[PDB]
């Protein structure tokens, strides 16, 4: 079919011969890797998606019987075939045909099952797609942690985030997406919605108590400067502590959809931040406190503070047990989890004080002790 | 006879399986290693031959030893990963020449280059200055090409090749369906 | 037959095993040469709680 | 701890089982314990960084079973045994 390919290869549209010149030159030179790179250059170009139906099947067959280049390019070009044709009936036979075609040389089954589950994540089936997604994350936990395949796994966790069933997993994988970003090469115009549903998804995430992990990384605060600061302000208020209710009220009523039912749970979540901040603010000097600061900061009555501290102990972030008779608030171990600069400087102060006190006791006891005992 | 050490560097990239040239010439240059190791064995069986690739994470496949019986087995399972690595490919053998048993064995290192060089001319003159500095016999064998064969590699060899009298030779093979064994055996390095 | 080309490495490993069993199998003659006395054996099965 | 230790340890991770790493000092001027057992295992990080080789500190003890205690005690002839009482306690309580 090599002599028979010159006819349909030479004849093309107006601008296609620009890439068909080097495409037929690399085709006659039989350089499979340069031909593959030229195929990726043709697919990467925004073609009209009208006359490429022939080269998709031609380069599909060539990629099938070439058995030389990494078939991941065939996976991408066949994702463009199913993306251009939108025929899920033949997608199972095509991807299964690639599974039967790819021999046991490289562990490409993670991207094969990733493409299969990704295409199956439509309205047709959800449960079996989640199960084969768990299989995808379960198969290869070995040293090749390129995380690119796991970034496509994050895309599958986004199509799984389309379901309102589980918001927590999208945040746990969204931390991996927060840590796997390399550079800003990908369109920022998409990063607007990425940080938008990433901030809203982080807010609606009920499997975490602190938000300082999201705001702590500089890539998000640096990629949100272009966007409006209506969300950065409420994320800094939700991170550094909500001492007022007017801003969190206006942003609690700013997002209309899906925030009405979750608003009460978000209040039950932010009612603990004032607790951890009020117990980590004063490290010493009469740690013991009273319910007046809790009820004053949370504008709640005295009858609900027992359920408030009961929920605080029910979450498990604090172990505080108060042996009081008259109403008092004694706290215990707690984790800031975001940042504290005054506790870094105070950490240097109390740390240097402890060090010079241990040194003072060592020189004091050892001074005469070494001279009298040795 | 001749007392010298032999080090060969083979490419493990996917550029060695293209159907235009020989049918997976990896086996052909493997037979080249076979005929040069058996030819040096016939000349002087006390010569040690090492095996290592030019991948990103270089791995010593076989220590320098005259026993090629297990080297024949180690020539398999090439693990065709990576594309090319030049700096640590030179430094992984030219600096490892001091680990040989016989100190009287001269220094001779060859390399099978099947991918375009990624290092600029500055690394070519720094590494050429290092190899000409330590005075190691370097034979450059370039299999396959994408751009012109020798544009900066000519000055790389001319600046790398010292001791013009009976010094090192450059092996440049043109395209052709014929085998590479008789083409690389033409210079005095083979035999 | 590209998938069946890895069998050669397996055969080289197996013949290498046959080449390396000559020493540890060779010491059988010098360790198991001659039992110098005779001892009676009585079988009694024990239990440890591989 | 240099960066190349992941490649040096990776060879004995491939060919050998999970290798433990021990960092010591070239000069015995460090008062602390010279041996630190660092297990070569990959751990998942919460910040999202890709999974890499992590050296977690495993506690270690320096003990001899039968003979090395006798050989060390004979070669030294200066170190003292446990010797509970005044001196062995007050030296620890001083230094």
């Amino acid at each position: 079919d090599v002599p028979g390919f010159l006819q349909q290869s030479q004849n093309s549209g107006p601008g296609q011969p620009a890439v068909w010149h080097r495409l037929e030159e690399l085709y006659t030179k039989k350089l499979w890797h340069q031909l593959t790179l030229q195929v990726l250059d043709f697919v990467q170009d925004p073609c009209f998606a009208q006359g490429d139906g022939l080269i998709k099947l031609y380069e599909n067959f060539i990629s099938e019987f070439e058995h030389r280049v990494n078939p991941l390019s065939l996976v991408e070009i066949i994702l463009h075939v199913v993306r251009q044709m939108t025929d899920p009936n033949v997608a199972l036979t095509f991807l299964e045909k690639t599974r039967e075609k790819v021999k046991s040389s490289d562990e490409a089954v993670i991207l094969c099952k990733t493409a299969i589950g990704a295409l199956k994540l439509n309205i047709g089936d959800l449960q079996v797609t989640k199960e084969t997604i768990e299989d995808v994350e379960e198969m290869l936990n070995n040293l090749p942690g390129v995380t690119s395949v796991h970034s496509r796994f994050y895309d599958l966790s986004s199509k799984y985030y389309q379901t309102i069933g589980n918001h927590a997993s999208y945040y746990k994988d969204a931390l991996r997406f927060l840590g796997c970003v390399d550079i800003k090469d990908l369109p920022v115009s998409e990063q607007q919605e990425r940080a938008f549903t990433l901030g809203l998804a982080g807010l609606l995430g009920e499997g975490v108590f602190n938000f300082g992990e999201l705001l702590m990384h500089p890539v998000l605060e640096s990629l949100r400067n272009t966007d409006r600061q209506w969300l950065i302000d409420t994320l800094y208020a939700f991170n550094s502590g909500n001492v007022e209710r007017f801003q969190t009220l206006k942003t609690a009523w700013g997002q209309q959809p899906d925030l009405a039912a979750n608003e009460a749970q978000l209040l039950r979540k932010i009612q603990l931040l004032c607790l951890m901040e009020m117990t980590f603010t004063r490290p010493a000097n009469h740690r013991q406190l009273t319910f007046e600061e809790i009820a004053k900061s949370a504008k709640i009555t005295v009858n609900e503070v027992e359920l408030l501290v009961m929920k605080a102990l029910s979450v498990g972030l604090v172990k505080g047990s108060i042996d009081e008779v008259d109403k008092r608030v004694h706290m215990t171990w707690v984790q800031p989890r975001v940042l504290d600069l005054q506790q870094i400087k105070g950490m240097k102060d109390r740390l240097e004080f402890w060090c010079t006190d241990v040194k003072s006791m060592e020189m004091l006891v050892e001074h005469q002790a070494h001279d009298i005992l040795t | 006879m001749v007392l010298e050490s032999t080090m060969v560097c083979v490419d493990n990239s996917e550029y060695m399986r293209n159907g235009d040239f020989l049918p997976t010439r990896l086996q052909a240059q493997q037979d080249a290693v076979n005929i040069v190791c058996h030819s040096k064995t016939r000349s002087n069986p006390e010569n040690n031959v090492g095996l290592i690739t030019l991948a990103n994470d270089c791995e010593v496949l076989t220590t320098l030893t005259p026993d090629t019986g297990r080297i024949l087995s180690k020539l398999h399972t090439v693990q065709p990963k990576g594309k090319i690595t030049f700096c640590t490919g030179i430094r992984v053998a030219h600096l490892a020449l001091k680990h040989r048993q016989g100190k009287n064995h001269k220094m001779r290192i060859i390399a099978f280059v099947g991918s375009p060089v990624e290092d600029n001319e500055k690394d070519l003159v720094k590494l050429a200055k290092r190899l000409k500095k330590e005075k190691v016999n370097v034979d450059i064998i370039n299999f396959g090409e994408e751009e012109v064969n020798t544009e900066k590699l000519t000055a790389f060899v001319n600046t790398l090749n010292g001791k013009d009298g009976t010094g090192s030779h450059l092996v440049t093979v043109p395209p052709g369906p014929s085998l590479a064994d008789a083409l690389i055996s033409s210079p005095i390095l083979a035999g | 037959k590209i998938m069946k080309s890895e069998v050669l490495r397996v055969t080289h490993e197996l013949q290498a095993m046959k080449d390396k069993i000559k020493e540890n199998s060779e010491k059988i003659k010098v360790n198991k040469t001659l039992p110098y006395l005779v001892s009676n054996v009585i079988e009694l099965l024990d239990v440890d709680p591989q | 701890l240099h960066k190349n230790d992941i490649a040096i340890n990776e060879l004995m991770k491939r060919y050998c089982p999970n290798s433990v790493l021990v960092i010591i000092d070239v000069k015995p001027k460090d008062l602390g314990l010279p041996t630190e057992a660092y297990i070569s295992v990959e751990e998942v990080h919460d910040d999202g960084t890709p999974t890499s080789k992590t050296f977690e500190h495993v506690t270690s003890e320096i003990g001899a079973e039968e003979a090395e205690e006798v050989g060390v005690e004979h070669l030294l002839r200066d170190i003292k045994d446990t010797t509970v009482g005044t001196l062995s306690q007050r030296i620890t309580n001083q230094v």
